[PDB]
DNA sequence: GCAGACACTACGAGTACATA
DNA sequence: TTTTTTTATGTACTCGTAGTGTCTGC
């Protein structure tokens, strides 16, 4: 299944990390900024490659080791990662106690040792903090990897005691055409789909692989509908689903090209769909464009955040707030300051 | 397999014991009730040695068998009695009530109490190896609207008088508690042996140790009693259920309002009941539902829900409680104020 | 010790015979027909609230059923047994603490002297105290034993909270619900024992104690014996006075009601006396809310008034009726902002005060 | 009160401590049931433990000064100190306040009691029967009748054992409804008809007390209590009310058909065919017709076990079955050479006895072929 | 090619394959994790266990010709494939695609198996140090000074034992910042000085491994990890990172205050004292005087105990308190006839050796309330 | 011994409750 | 006439199992 795919954008990254680890005088934490499935877990994986290999040469694992062989096997008594378990989006305090105190025997294969955390953002605040220390003042050649959508999403501790590294995402023009080799289909559906993915090739990559790209048409098409009559509640039928962050963020940025186009902005995050967004601006006045933007933004931010929440509820509220926002002679929420 | 009900038993009982008894039933006094008549006049008609197990991952079956299997030096008649688990018999106990069936005996009444039977259950072949000859006994609680039946036929059964006023009182304040019900019977008979009870005389000696559910208090909030409503919800508050469970089973009933009322506007309401697998009484219900509300009380009602449902979540808040009260008054008749539904 | 008045009234005015006994007539005339008109259950199992009688009616039950002059609701009290219950103990009243004995390894044994034979008395009586703690095999135990009782022994079990108890073993016992004592009665009880204690007293501190002793006695007679304490033997209505106010906790719905009453003083001085007691001032702003939604939902019906706020229901009724919806509303929002608005303030204190100065701005006094 | 002292050999007080600690130890009823009962009276040391219905007295004889005082010391506690100090030691035990002190060579301990007014005791009973009889027999009676004993039966009746006194025979009966043993033996002297129930911890006692030498052990029944004499030791208890089975009935009072056998191959035999049978369904059937019986057993193997011609029969066909367990331990507990067994019916009580005596008898019921 | 020929009798593998086992799979960590490892070489089959902790090795010798090779197979299957046989066995094990082939006779099984290569395994690596340990020898050192290991404390470098080789010299140290142990013994050996962590479960894995003085004990210890060879089994734990503390800093560098008593006399006292001193607070305080110790203890209830020894005391009068389970500990480990105690100050720690021999040291540091 | 018996102590599991 | 519950971590409690100290007639 999904492994380490290698991106022709970590190479100029790669390269430079191994080597503040080849002079022996890299950070024992690093933190990778980089967006989701945009190559940070297989960049990763390659650094603690060359770091767990007992007889590396260049920039790349020797591939002949027992460590090697074992890191390919998946198994590995020096090689700890860090996931949330299956059926559950957290990171358990009792994982991250049990690898802390496996880190104070020595590594089993002589060599060094790798703690990966998968995703940082999803630490519990305890288990962070059970890692604050660990991640301080590791024992001898302990080195650690934490991946994160936004550093300062995470403890304002825990990131002090790591070295930072940023992904920079490629030139617009680089991934469209990356993903024109990849996939065949139009060059505004691409764009639209790379702005969507704020950028990130690998993530634009995997709506496409996915079912995501017909949920975006279908709820396309129920805005095209909606938009005239304010059957916003239609709008359940294709917003509800496991995915509802990921749908909710595509109206926000429909939104926002509807108020570009209201004043004028050149480029649009939504450029292979101009007529929604057309009908969209032209029906709807700013004024109430920006409180349903708000809204919409501000239920996918709950819903995200507060983890057993329903979805249901969430949801029809917010399109029945949508639909009484649309009448004339409803007073409008204000930021809150 | 003769199905019947507690006040059927009785007369059964007189024709002759058969093989097998399923006591069925959600009610804790007429399994109990049921239960000891067939003991009764199994002593009656000679079975003397009573053995009682219980149903479990750890119960000792082999000794269950072993007993169904093996004469007694005294008292040859035996009676077995399991108690079914809150899930009834699972598919491992299904087996084993089969195997139990393979060896039932003439000699041997065996009595099954627990909760009622869901259609897999008894789709399982023992039971019907069982039904090939035995009987039934469907101990279910009686509605909201029946229980003023059940208590009167009981008081005359029990030779006191009870008037209107009186009966009103009992099942207003024991609904789904019948075993605290007729334990307030017994105390009413003997407080006062001259068999006339009114109100002065019940007033006294009557909690409100009801038992209800969160079924209970959708249907008086879709109904509009909103007193009966407040006190299902107090109750449930004292009971100590989750309020999450209240949550959802509102969310569910309010939602589907919430289309229908959005749908009515095309097709009556008589085709919107039967697109969604609406029942006879909940159509009844819902159909006054919907004609007593309009959208906005239920668009407020949603907003209630959620803000109720993000200070529960996010928020760790106890405030749930009291604000379920603002549902409560608001779907009824009356509108609420504007900040006690957003803010 | 030293001296007889070292005896704490909630110990030494136990009651005695069925007379003694106030308030639980429900109970008590059942009892005493049962007893005499031969109706017997196998178990019986007392509840209700804390220090209303459900021990001491047991008790009561227990030397009723032990006395060789018949089983009688009225014992004697004169012959060897019937004292030997209350004053020593007696060999065939077992009572057992079962908050102290929850292991199914000490009720294992409870019911291994069932099956022997009373010593004195015709029926060996249970009274197990705090039965709601008994552990799930404990109460496994104890149903087997109940299941088929031998007529000799007859069970008493005294709880405080009966929802935790198994159904099974309420279906078998025929439980006695005891109501919270009335206000009247508790002052009515309150003044026999301080005049037959030779405690002098004034009417006015004894309706504040029965007031504070939120309907259990036990409540109201520590309450006496502090008032007691606090003064030189005598039950002065200033010293009972003060006391309560150093006890009291109702900070939040006095402060409600100075508030509405735009007596900006009167809310001072009660966020004084909340300050002194050290109270949680976030936690005073949301009673504060919930006591303002349950007001308004009170103007909405007057059915939102549960038993939960029995204490406090006629000043939450009455000042539902004298004020105007609107004013709630104002109020509720002005308070839920300043609680949103407390923790970047100076200090708590300050903070609720300035909400409290901001909710009394709105339609002040001359 | 104070005042009290002792002056006493650890080999003169280590064995009485022994036999008084029983039951106690373990979380008591009351407070006080954890401490034993000293007591001084004219020149000798009672110790007692009590349980709420047990009551175990060791005696000691005492030939140091002394007086006549009494307290309630902690077991455990006592006990060991009492182990703890060096063989050959003598303990000089007194009282001053609440403080029990407890002093040996170089040592000295103080204890907390407990006054003995608080401490229970058995109120005194008028006896009905008085009986003595040899700790051989006694012993022979009890292991004979303490396998089929039944176990925490929701049926009080049957747990415990009866004792039967007629005539000039004492007779033990035990059952657990559906197994029977009953053992009855002469004693010498005639006795009036009694039958009394006895507790599982009762019979306990009363075999764990039992000595090997030449003792006449003096049991004393009254209305609701017993009481047995071992040299200094005194046990009491309580009876257990109810109304015990009649034995005469289930046993096979008059039987047609009968086995006569050896108990060594029988054992052998039903230990072999014991393998043979399911956990499930364990039992054993035994197929005996002229002078011949095979035992097999219901198992998915479909085993059997053949050895007919090693039996005496003067009967017809019969096929019963029985449970492997009871049998195996009415043979082992038989221990005799030579075994008879009556075969009434084959839906009726078959009986197994000593072929060369009388003093034992067993009762088993088939279960459904 | 798929060869695998294993050509094993069953009754010489069932032994070692139940120590390898030991912690078999039971944790679903890994797949792999819950498996057995066999391997062909010097013409044995070795039989690898391990949870990426702890691994065990037997060496089992062969009996027919084989193929070399390696293949890991599901441990409980294996386990309870050869432990039903009856008696002895001709196991032959086959590679016929990812599955052994076991056969005996008439009995052929299948087990599914996973390449060798993924599963976990150290290969040779350049010991840091050797020992060639007589198996008394190792007994004793760890016997003696087990008791000392700290159970789950903060201090993670104090959760083992400390081996120090110094020229024809080992040691071990454990402590847990209350009491400590040392214990050394000669190797006749030129060895270099090294230092050793070896975690709680690795010495407890190792003490339960060691038996008999027919088969001397081969140690290896590296950078990263300890293996010992008893007989034909392997053990190998990883090292702990910490760095020990010097214990010779926390022995008392001038003891002045000398005791010296009978060790059966001492230990009786400190049993007798504890048997009523504080139930979670074991401590007794000691007075010693010319000739003379005086230990004393009490409880909550204030149930004080006393007792004097006759020492041989060179010092002046002091006053020191510490608790009774380390004493206990260290004189039942000191299976001597002679205890000498040094004592410095009322706040200083005490030092507790054997008086007949300099081999073993113990600390036990006082209580100050 | 001794091993069984018994005593005792520890670990896990299942359940219940509290808190944010 | 069948329908409804959020999490993460920790703290007790009560029971069977499970492994081991120890010691008494075996
Ligand atoms: N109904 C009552 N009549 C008289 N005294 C009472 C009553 N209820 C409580 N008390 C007083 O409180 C003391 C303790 O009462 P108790 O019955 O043990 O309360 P509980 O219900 O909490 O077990 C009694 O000694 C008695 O003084
Ligand atoms: F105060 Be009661 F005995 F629960
Ligand atoms: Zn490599
Ligand atoms: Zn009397």
């Amino acid at each position: 299944g999904p492994h380490m795919r290698w991106y022709p954008w970590l190479r100029p990254d790669f390269e430079k990390l191994v080597a503040s680890y080849q002079a022996g005088r890299g950070h024992h934490a690093l933190l990778i900024q980089a967006l989701p499935g945009m190559g940070d877990d297989a960049l990763i994986y390659a650094l603690s490659r060359y770091l767990l290999c007992q007889q590396p040469q260049g920039h790349k694992s020797c591939g002949h080791c027992r460590g090697c062989q074992l890191m390919q096997a998946g198994t590995h008594p020096d090689y700890y990662t860090l996931a949330p378990e299956k059926g559950k989006n957290t990171l358990g305090v009792d994982a991250v106690r049990e690898v802390t105190e496996k880190l104070n025997e020595h590594a089993r294969l002589g060599g060094a040792k790798v703690v990966w955390v998968t995703d940082a953002a999803l630490l519990t605040d305890a288990a962070a903090n059970a890692l604050l220390k660990t991640l301080e003042e590791p024992p001898a050649e302990t080195w650690f990897f934490l991946a994160t959508r936004e550093p300062e999403r995470l403890l304002a501790t825990l990131r002090s005691r790591c070295r930072l590294h940023y992904l920079a995402p490629p030139p617009e023009q680089y991934a469209v055409t990356w993903l024109s080799r990849e996939v065949t289909m139009s060059q505004d559906a691409l764009l639209a789909a790379l702005r969507l993915s704020a950028g990130s090739p690998g993530a634009a990559l995997a709506l496409f692989q996915g079912d995501n790209w017909q949920a975006r048409e279908t709820l396309c098409q129920a805005l095209a509908y909606s938009v005239p009559s304010g059957d916003w509640y239609s709008l359940l039928a294709a917003l509800n689903h496991e995915q509802a962050p990921a749908r909710l963020h595509w109206l926000a940025t429909l939104l926002m090209d509807a108020l570009k186009r209201h004043h004028g902005a050149a480029q649009v995050t939504n450029v292979d769909v101009p007529g929604l967004v057309a009908e969209l601006a032209n029906h709807l006045s700013p004024s109430r464009l920006q409180a349903i933007l708000g809204d919409v933004c501000h239920i996918r931010e709950q819903l995200m955040s507060v983890t057993g929440i329903n979805r249901e509820l969430l949801i029809t509220d917010l399109l029945l707030r949508i639909e009484h926002y649309l009448q004339p002679g409803v007073v409008l929420p204000v930021p809150h300051l | 397999m003769i199905r019947l009900y507690p006040e059927q038993l009785r007369a059964q009982l007189n024709e002759g014991l058969r093989a097998a008894y399923l006591l069925l039933g959600n009610d804790p006094l007429l399994l109990q009730e049921s239960q000891d008549a067939v003991r009764q006049v199994a002593a009656a008609q000679g079975f003397e040695e009573h053995h009682t197990f219980s149903i479990d991952p750890n119960t000792d079956w082999n000794a269950i068998f072993s007993l169904c299997q093996a004469m007694s030096l005294f008292a040859s008649r035996q009676t077995l009695l399991l108690l079914l688990p809150e899930n009834g018999p699972n598919a491992a106990i299904n087996e084993q009530l089969l195997t139990l069936t393979g060896l039932l005996h003439d000699d041997l009444l065996l009595i099954v109490r627990g909760n009622k039977l869901s259609k897999a259950q008894e789709n399982a072949a023992w039971f019907t190896a069982l039904a090939n000859r035995s009987v039934q006994v469907t101990c279910q609680t009686p509605e909201q609207a029946q229980l003023p039946r059940w208590v009167a036929a009981r008081a005359k059964q029990l030779n006191l008088e009870l008037d209107d006023a009186a009966n009103q009182v009992l099942c207003y304040c024991y609904e789904g508690n019948l075993l605290a019900l007729a334990q307030a019977l017994e105390r009413l008979s003997l407080l006062w042996p001259d068999g006339k009870l009114t109100l002065p005389r019940v007033e006294q000696a009557v909690n409100d140790a009801a038992h209800f559910t969160p079924f209970h208090w959708v249907d008086a909030l879709l109904m509009g009693k909103s007193k009966r409503a407040l006190h299902i919800l107090q109750q449930l508050r004292l009971e100590g259920s989750e309020p999450v469970i209240l949550l959802r089973t509102l969310q569910r009933e309010l939602l589907l309002l919430v289309n229908l009322k959005r749908q009515s506007a095309h097709t009556p309401l008589r085709a919107l009941f039967d697109k969604h697998r609406v029942w006879q009484n909940r159509r009844g219900m819902m159909g006054e539902a919907l004609n007593r509300l309009s959208q906005t009380q239920l668009r407020q009602a949603v907003q209630l829900l959620t803000r109720t449902e993000l200070t529960l979540k996010q928020d760790y808040g106890q405030s749930v409680w009291a604000e379920l009260e603002g549902l409560s008054l608001l779907l009824c008749h009356k509108p609420l104020a504007d900040v006690f539904i957003d803010g | 010790g030293p001296h007889m008045s070292y005896q704490v009234l909630a110990r030494k005015w136990r009651p005695q015979t069925f007379a003694d006994v106030v308030g639980q007539e429900h109970v008590l005339t059942a009892l005493a027909n049962g007893l005499s008109l031969g109706r017997i259950h196998h178990a019986y199992l007392f509840s209700g609230t804390r220090g209303v009688g459900k021990t001491s009616i047991a008790r009561l039950l227990a030397k009723g059923l032990n006395c060789e002059t018949g089983i009688t609701a009225t014992p004697c009290g004169v012959c060897d047994n019937c004292r030997e219950i209350e004053q020593g103990r007696f060999v065939d009243l077992i009572e057992i603490d079962a908050a102290s004995r929850t292991k199914v390894e000490d009720t294992r044994d409870l019911l291994d002297n069932v099956q022997y034979a009373p010593a004195r008395g015709r029926f060996k009586v249970y009274l197990i105290d705090e039965v709601h703690m008994l552990s799930r095999h404990s109460f496994n135990a104890l149903l087997k034993t109940l299941e088929e009782p031998p007529e000799h022994v007859k069970f008493l079990l005294a709880t405080t909270d009966p929802q935790k108890l198994p159904v099974t073993i309420l279906s078998r016992c025929l439980q006695f619900h005891l109501k919270a004592l009335d206000v009247e009665q508790i002052r009515h009880q309150l003044e026999h024992i301080l005049n037959e204690e030779h405690i002098a007293h004034e009417p006015r501190a004894l309706q504040l104690l029965a007031r504070a002793a939120e309907g259990s006695l036990r409540d109201a007679l520590s309450l006496t014996d502090q008032a007691i304490a606090s003064g030189d033997g005598q039950v002065s209505t200033q010293a009972v006075s003060a006391m309560l106010g150093t006890l009291d906790d109702d900070q939040a719905l006095s402060l409600v009601e100075a508030m509405v009453e735009a007596n900006g003083e009167r809310v001072m001085a009660l966020i004084n006396e909340a300050a002194a007691r050290g109270i949680e001032w976030e936690a005073l702003l949301v009673e504060m809310l919930g006591l303002l939604h349950r007001i308004a939902m009170v103007q909405l019906s007057p059915a939102a008034l549960g038993n939960d706020m029995a204490a406090i229901e006629l000043r939450m009724r009455e000042l539902a009726r004298t004020i105007p919806p609107t004013d709630i509303q104002l109020y509720y929002q002005t308070l839920l902002i300043g609680r949103k608005e407390l923790p970047y303030a100076p200090d708590r204190r300050m903070g609720v005060e300035m909400t409290l100065l901001r909710a009394l701005a709105f339609h002040p006094r001359m | 009160g104070p005042h009290m002292k002792f002056t006493v050999e650890r080999e003169h007080l280590l064995k009485p401590l022994q036999q008084v600690s029983g039951p106690l130890g373990g979380r008591p009823t009351l407070p006080i049931l954890g401490n034993l009962l000293l007591q001084v009276a004219d020149g000798t040391l009672s110790l007692t433990g009590t349980d709420l219905e047990m009551e175990m007295v060791a005696r000691v004889a005492l030939v140091q000064p002394h007086e006549p005082g009494a307290t309630t010391v902690p077991a455990r506690k006592f006990f060991d100190i009492c182990r703890g100090l060096p063989e050959g030691a003598e303990i000089a035990v007194q009282l001053e306040g609440e403080r029990m002190l407890v002093r040996s060579g170089r040592s000295r301990f103080s204890l907390s009691t407990l006054p003995a007014a608080d401490f229970p005791n058995l109120d005194d009973w008028q006896s009905e029967v008085e009986f003595t009889l040899p700790q051989a027999t006694m012993k022979r009676l009890i292991e004979a009748t303490q396998f089929s004993m039944a176990h925490q039966d929701v049926r009080y009746y049957l747990n415990g054992m009866l004792f039967e006194t007629e005539g000039e025979e004492l007779r033990t009966v035990a059952t657990d409804g559906h197994r029977l043993a009953v053992c009855s033996m002469p004693i010498g002297q005639s006795l009036p008809s009694h039958s009394v129930i006895v507790p599982r911890k009762g019979v306990i006692e009363l075999m764990r007390m039992l000595d090997g030498g030449d003792n006449p052990l003096r049991v004393q029944i009254g209305s609701n209590n017993i009481r047995a004499h071992v040299g200094d030791f005194i046990f009491t208890s309580k009876l257990v009310d109810g109304r015990f089975p009649d034995y005469r009935r289930v046993l096979p009072k008059n039987p047609d058909k009968h086995l006569e056998a050896g108990c060594d191959l029988l054992k052998q035999a039903f230990a072999r065919a014991a393998i043979l049978s399911n956990e499930k369904f364990r039992g054993v059937r035994l197929y005996v017709s002229e002078n011949q019986l095979k035992i097999t057993a219901n198992n998915p193997e479909q085993e059997e076990a053949e050895e007919i011609l090693d039996v005496t029969y003067s009967g017809a066909e019969m096929e019963i079955g029985f449970n492997v367990s009871y049998v195996l331990d009415v043979l082992n507990a038989l221990k005799c050479e030579n075994v008879r067994m009556m075969l009434t019916d084959s839906v009726s009580s078959v009986q197994i006895e000593d072929a060369a005596s009388q003093s034992a008898a067993y009762v088993v019921m088939p279960m459904r072929l």
